[PDB]
């Protein structure tokens, strides 16, 4: 019950970590 | 005197049906001494599935 | 890739709102009691 | 909150940690027994007089300075729900020598057990190497009696229960505590007065 | 009284949750003309 | 022939000397000359342990396990006197040598036995009326136990038999009661049996070899759990001398 | 006298084991590394203003045009570790913030050692290993190095308490 | 029905006041005149002892180690001997150092 | 393991709580420009 | 046992509740062993039968 918690924030981490890469606002040139 | 049902256990029952009977922890489902699944163990399906 | 079309914007008045918070708290005052059981 | 003040009855908010350090308490009870023997009491009936609040404030256990960050909960989830003073325990050696068991400062988690004399000398002790124990009890063939409290007149020779209540007494007066209720986990925590000064240290 | 351990997690959630998906909702609408 | 850097590696050194197949034959013992085994050799093959009691009364067996260790299992340079007392029987009365290894076996559910593979103080005797040691004979016996752990192991938390801590330290003031169990470190000994069965002879080096089954307990550590049944199957050479 | 400091907080706060002090190094330490792998990428992205090697030079203590290319930079990065910056003003208060936080955190901390409100235990790791002899984690191992460390330290390091522990109440491992 | 930790309970018997032959490891010979190095080994050396003269009794004792023997007697005893303490060659390396 | 019996609730709220206020902002923000 | 086991009402899907969460097991019980069959005589020595 602790594990599910520990291991669900983590997999979290990680699918943020996808998203902040493959799907972040592109820097465009101004 | 405490098969998978009295335990709750869902999904486990799915996997006896077609023939996962064991897992890569060496015990099996019918209860048998040191047996070995080939990859597919419940350990096994559950991984595919994750994949 | 480009733009998409078919593409609406989604839309929630504060009728809405309120009937939603109506709907949702009351179901959880009804189910409570069966959750602590 | 932290050291004293009027503003801060101990009553309301717990003991001061202060009070420990200096055992306060403790003072004040010697020089009550005392008197009551220069008085003519029996060392029973001059102990039995304390009054048992009294005893209880000359407790380890309600040091604010003992406890922790994610100890939650009341001091009762800790050591458990006081029920009573279970007296003043001295503990003797083979040869009638009073020993006295060297306190817990509140800084320590863990504490080792020493009982030494009059003056300070070691006597007896509880050993961590039994190879070579010179002071261990047994081998110095300590007892202890109690005077007051719940198990006033009683004594212990047996060595295991004599140790027990040696190491109880390192954190000063011994009680007897209600830890079902609670279902208490015997890990100190502190008080609002605690509390209260961490929180407001803070948020300064 | 020995309620049931999940039930303080399973009531919160059940509220929390779809409550939050209409608050997001309706917020987001309001901006639709620079509200909030 | 084989050296140290021969076998270093291979392993090899944890399994012991074998009889090409010529064996059979006969060694003579004299019975006016005075036996004894110069090294006796026992190499583990097999663990098992008897499936804890269903607590159903319903003869429970002895399964196998996987050796969660390496190949640091054999015992060997065991010595003793191969007494020959009246009526022909021999017996071999264990005097010294690396009679004894830790062993941890990993069992079918999860569970993890260690055990203390030994045949210390071991005396095994033969079949009355021994005449030249053939694949007939065999010996048996018991053997002392000693305990998996000594007396100055400590456990995790400090507490210890001979040295150690008392009790539960990070509980100050909670209830001993329930914690005795595991605050009082227990030595236990125990009685092991054997049973050498000769496989193999050569009359002329005097040196038999076989087969050998024991059975013995787990480690109960300190006596904080109930220990389990092993037994034990393997080989084991000897070289008898006078 | 300070590294006694550290090892007395190791040993009877257990220090270590704050989230608060956690955080601060996770200040201390990554703050270091913005004030590093910033200061890396600037002079590795410079443009050439200069004709000689040494480009201390060519940056004209003047106003003008950046010195190195923010462009180029977030490029390098973006692709060799997916995230990279591209707005130098949140870029230099991000630098203000990690390392100015973390120190504050462990500021926070210490308020709370002052009162011994430390976070020396998990409970849930002792009620196992009271009742479990064979339960072992590195947070187990930890917890009697500092026994140790206040056994053997205390005697000498608070002289007005006359502590005197006899040789056989010293905890020690088996040989040493 | 109680528990017991051997150990401590022999720190209530002659062990304890005294070198137990059967128990006691051998550098608590190291105390005395002349016992150590030789005779510690043979003590030792020498099962259990059923009580304190039987080390006398020892094989080939030469007269003048009886003699400091019979000396230091008075500074021997002997308990039942306690597995814990004996069993793993305790007696020769108990574990302990300076 | 005798976990705190608040630990699964002290966690959910400290992740769902703070990190849906970014979310309401966030989306908010987009539908100024009708996105969503 | 095993068919002993089959023949308890306490291994019927009938009986149970909605919100009577968890494994069966946390019903009446992890499962240990069969006591054994039960005939109820009365003083005459009949053999009665439990409804
Ligand atoms: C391995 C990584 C690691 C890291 C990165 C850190 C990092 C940190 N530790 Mg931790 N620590 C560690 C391991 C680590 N520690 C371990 C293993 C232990 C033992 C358990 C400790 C024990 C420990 C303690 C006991 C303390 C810290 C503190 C701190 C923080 C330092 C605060 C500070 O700014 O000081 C920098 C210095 C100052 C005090 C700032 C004021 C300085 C003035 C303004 C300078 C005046 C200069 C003057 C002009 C020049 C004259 C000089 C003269 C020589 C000529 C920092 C977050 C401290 C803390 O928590 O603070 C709240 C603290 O007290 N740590
Ligand atoms: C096909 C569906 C299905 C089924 C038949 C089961 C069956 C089972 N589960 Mg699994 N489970 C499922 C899906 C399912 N599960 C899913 C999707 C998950 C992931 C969340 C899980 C996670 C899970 C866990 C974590 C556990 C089980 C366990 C179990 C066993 C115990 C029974 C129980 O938990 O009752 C509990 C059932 C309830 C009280 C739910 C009633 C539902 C209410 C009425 C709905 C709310 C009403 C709604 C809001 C009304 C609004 C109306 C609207 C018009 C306004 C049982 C064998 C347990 C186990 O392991 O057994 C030992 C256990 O611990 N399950
Ligand atoms: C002035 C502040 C204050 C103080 C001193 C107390 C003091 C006390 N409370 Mg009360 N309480 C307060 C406010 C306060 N409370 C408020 C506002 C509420 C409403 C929520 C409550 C609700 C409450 C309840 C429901 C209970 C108590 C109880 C108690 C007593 C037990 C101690 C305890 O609970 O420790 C627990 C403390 C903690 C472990 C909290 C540590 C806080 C962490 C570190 C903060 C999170 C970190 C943060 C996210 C970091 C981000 C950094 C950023 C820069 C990135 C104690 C006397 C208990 C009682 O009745 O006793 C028997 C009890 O059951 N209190
Ligand atoms: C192999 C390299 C290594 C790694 C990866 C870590 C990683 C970590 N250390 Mg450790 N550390 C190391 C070596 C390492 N350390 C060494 C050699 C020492 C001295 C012996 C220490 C001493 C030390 C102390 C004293 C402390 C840490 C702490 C931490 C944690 C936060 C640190 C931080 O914020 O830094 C600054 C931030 C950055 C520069 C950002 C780096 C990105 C994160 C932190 C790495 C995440 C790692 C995670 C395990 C992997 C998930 C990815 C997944 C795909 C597998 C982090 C998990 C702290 C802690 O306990 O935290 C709870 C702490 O107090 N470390
Ligand atoms: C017994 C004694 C024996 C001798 C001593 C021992 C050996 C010492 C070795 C170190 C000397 C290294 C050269 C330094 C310069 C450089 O890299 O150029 C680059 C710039 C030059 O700037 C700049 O110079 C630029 C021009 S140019 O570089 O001449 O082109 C100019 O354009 C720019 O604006 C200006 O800021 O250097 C720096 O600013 C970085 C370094 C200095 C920081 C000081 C910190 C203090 C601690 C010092 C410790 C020193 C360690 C000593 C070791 C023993
Ligand atoms: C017994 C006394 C107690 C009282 C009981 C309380 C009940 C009160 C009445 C409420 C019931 C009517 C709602 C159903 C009919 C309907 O679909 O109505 C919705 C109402 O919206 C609402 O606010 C209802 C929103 C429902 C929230 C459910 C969230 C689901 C996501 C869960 C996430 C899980 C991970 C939508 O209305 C729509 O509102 C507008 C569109 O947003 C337009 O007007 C549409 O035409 C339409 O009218
Ligand atoms: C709808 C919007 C809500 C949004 C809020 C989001 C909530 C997320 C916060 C998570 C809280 C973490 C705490 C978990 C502990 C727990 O779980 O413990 C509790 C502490 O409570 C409390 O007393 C809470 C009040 C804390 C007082 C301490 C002041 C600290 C100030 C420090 C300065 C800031 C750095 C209760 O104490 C209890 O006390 C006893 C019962 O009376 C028992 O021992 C219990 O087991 C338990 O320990
Ligand atoms: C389980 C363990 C957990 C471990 C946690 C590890 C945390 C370490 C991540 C680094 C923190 C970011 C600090 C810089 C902030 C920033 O500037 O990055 C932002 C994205 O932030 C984020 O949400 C970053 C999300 C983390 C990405 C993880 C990288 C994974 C490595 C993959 C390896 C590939 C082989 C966006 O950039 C900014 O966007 C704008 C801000 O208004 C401006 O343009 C700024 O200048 C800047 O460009
Ligand atoms: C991040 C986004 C998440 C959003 C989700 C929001 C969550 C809110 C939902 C609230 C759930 C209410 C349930 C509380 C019960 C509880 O608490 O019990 C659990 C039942 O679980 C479960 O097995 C959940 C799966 C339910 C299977 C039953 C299928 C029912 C289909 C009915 C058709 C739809 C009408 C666990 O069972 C346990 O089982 C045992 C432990 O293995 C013990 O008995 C425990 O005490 C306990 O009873
Ligand atoms: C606050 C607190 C408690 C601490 C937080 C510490 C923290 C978030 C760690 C820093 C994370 C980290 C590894 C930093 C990497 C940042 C990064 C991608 C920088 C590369 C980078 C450097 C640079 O100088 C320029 C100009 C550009 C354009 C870049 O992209
Ligand atoms: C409350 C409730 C309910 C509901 C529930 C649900 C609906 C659930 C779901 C759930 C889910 C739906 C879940 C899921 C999960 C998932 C997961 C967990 C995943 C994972 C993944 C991963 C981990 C991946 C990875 C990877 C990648 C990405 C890449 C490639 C490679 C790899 C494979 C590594 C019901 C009605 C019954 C009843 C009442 C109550
Ligand atoms: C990119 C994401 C990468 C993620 C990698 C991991 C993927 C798999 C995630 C599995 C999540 C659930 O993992 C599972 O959680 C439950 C608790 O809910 C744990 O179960 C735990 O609590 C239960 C009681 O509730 C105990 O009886 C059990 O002994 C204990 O281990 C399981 O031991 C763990 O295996």
């Amino acid at each position: 019950m602790e594990t599910i918690t520990y291991v669900f924030i983590f997999a979290c981490i990680i699918a943020l970590f996808f998203f902040a890469i493959f799907f972040r606002e592109p820097p465009r040139i101004t | 005197l405490n098969p998978m049902w009295r335990q709750g256990m869902f999904v486990l029952p799915f996997m006896a049906r077609l023939g996962v009977t064991g897992s890569w922890s060496g015990w099996s489902i019918t209860g048998e001494t040191g047996i070995d699944p080939g990859f597919w163990s419940f350990e096994g399906v559950a991984l595919a599935h994750i994949v | 890739m480009e733009p998409n079309p078919n593409r609406q914007p989604v839309e929630l008045n504060r009728t809405s709102l309120y009937l939603g918070l109506l709907l949702i708290l009351v179901l959880a005052l009804l189910f409570s009691s069966y959750f602590f059981n | 909150m932290w050291y004293g003040s009027a503003t801060t009855p101990i009553e309301l908010f717990g003991p001061t940690r202060y009070q420990w350090d200096s055992s306060y308490f403790q003072q004040e009870i010697n020089r009550r027994v005392q008197a009551s023997l220069a008085s003519g009491a029996t060392l029973e009936e001059a102990w039995s007089a304390i009054p048992e609040k009294l005893a209880f404030y000359d407790y380890i256990g309600n040091n604010p300075a003992k406890g922790g960050l994610f100890r939650t909960g009341p001091m009762n989830k800790g050591d458990g729900i006081a029920q009573a003073w279970k007296g003043h325990a001295v503990f003797r050696n083979k040869e009638g020598e009073e020993l006295f068991v060297r306190r817990m400062p509140a800084f320590f988690e863990s504490f080792p057990v020493i009982l030494t004399d009059k003056n300070g000398v070691v006597k007896a002790d509880i050993p961590f190497r039994r190879a070579e124990s010179k002071y261990s009890f047994e081998q110095q063939g300590v007892t202890v009696s109690f005077y007051g409290g719940e198990l006033n007149g009683q004594t212990f020779t047996d060595p295991p229960t004599v140790k027990s209540y040696a190491r109880k007494a390192i954190f000063g007066e011994i009680f007897e505590f209600d830890t079902e209720t609670l279902n208490s986990d015997g890990i100190f925590r502190t008080s609002p007065r605690g509390w209260f000064t961490f929180a407001h240290a803070v948020f300064a | 009284m020995e309620v049931n351990q999940l039930g303080l997690i399973a009531t919160a959630l059940f509220v929390l949750v779809p409550s939050v998906f209409l608050i997001i909702l309706y917020v987001q609408t309001e901006s639709q003309q620079k509200s909030s | 022939t084989l050296t140290y850097d021969d076998i270093v590696g291979t392993g090899l050194a944890n399994k012991c000397p074998t009889l090409d197949d010529t064996a059979r034959g006969a060694y003579p013992i004299d019975s006016s000359q005075t036996y004894r085994i110069a090294r006796l050799c026992l190499q583990p093959t097999t663990f098992l342990v008897k499936e804890e009691p269903k607590n159903k009364r319903q003869e429970a067996e002895f399964v196998p396990t996987k050796l969660v260790t390496r190949e640091t299992t054999s015992l060997d340079q065991i010595q003793g006197e191969l007494k020959v007392n009246s009526d022909g029987s021999l017996t071999f009365v264990e005097e010294d040598g690396i009679d004894f290894q830790p062993v941890t076996v990993q069992m079918a559910g999860g569970e993890r036995i260690p055990l203390l593979f030994t045949v210390k103080n071991l005396v095994a005797s033969t079949q009355p009326n021994v005449t030249s040691i053939t694949t007939s004979t065999d010996f048996k016996g018991e053997f002392n136990v000693p305990s998996y752990r000594t007396a100055n192991f400590l456990d995790p938390k400090g507490r210890g038999l001979a040295s150690g801590y008392d009790s539960a330290i990070a509980l100050p003031q909670a209830k001993e009661e329930e914690l005795a169990r595991a605050n009082v470190k227990r030595f236990s000994l125990t009685k092991g049996q054997i049973s050498l069965n000769v496989a193999k002879v050569d009359g002329r080096t005097g040196e038999i070899a076989g087969t050998f089954e024991s059975e013995q307990l787990s480690d109960d550590d300190m006596g904080a759990h109930e220990p389990h049944e092993v037994k034990i199957q393997g080989v084991f050479y000897a070289s008898i001398e006078p | 006298a300070i590294f006694r400091f550290l090892l007395f907080f190791q040993g009877f706060h257990n220090w270590t084991l704050n989230p608060f002090h956690m955080m601060g190094v996770a200040g201390v330490l990554g703050g270091a590394l913005l004030c590093a792998i910033h200061g890396a990428t600037v002079e590795n992205t410079l443009f050439q203003d200069g004709e000689g090697a040494s480009t201390f030079r060519a940056f004209n203590p003047t106003q003008a045009e950046e010195t190195y290319s923010m462009v180029t930079a977030n490029r390098f990065w973006s692709q060799i570790f997916g995230i990279a910056f591209s707005n130098k003003r949140w870029l230099h208060f991000f630098m203000l913030f990690v390392p100015v936080t973390g120190l504050w955190m462990s500021a926070i901390g210490v308020v709370g050692l002052a009162l011994n409100l430390r976070s020396y235990d998990f409970i849930s790791q002792e009620i196992r290993a009271a009742e479990d002899p064979e339960f072992e984690t590195f947070y187990t191992k930890n917890l009697l190095l500092n026994e140790g460390i206040r056994a053997w330290m205390a005697p000498q390091d608070q002289p007005h308490e006359n502590f005197v522990f006899p040789e056989e109440v010293l905890p020690r491992g088996n040989a040493l | 029905e109680e528990l017991v930790n051997v150990v401590d309970e022999k720190l209530g018997t002659a062990y304890g006041e005294k070198i137990d032959l059967n128990n006691t490891n051998i550098a608590a010979f190291i105390q005395y005149r002349g016992l150590y190095p030789t005779l510690a080994k043979l003590i030792v050396k020498n099962a259990p002892y059923e009580s304190v003269e039987d080390v006398l009794n020892i094989p080939g004792l030469t007269e003048r180690q009886k003699q400091i023997l019979r000396e230091n007697l008075e500074h021997f005893t002997v308990t039942e001997v306690e597995t814990a303490l004996v069993e793993g060659g305790d007696r020769y390396n108990n574990g302990l150092y300076k």
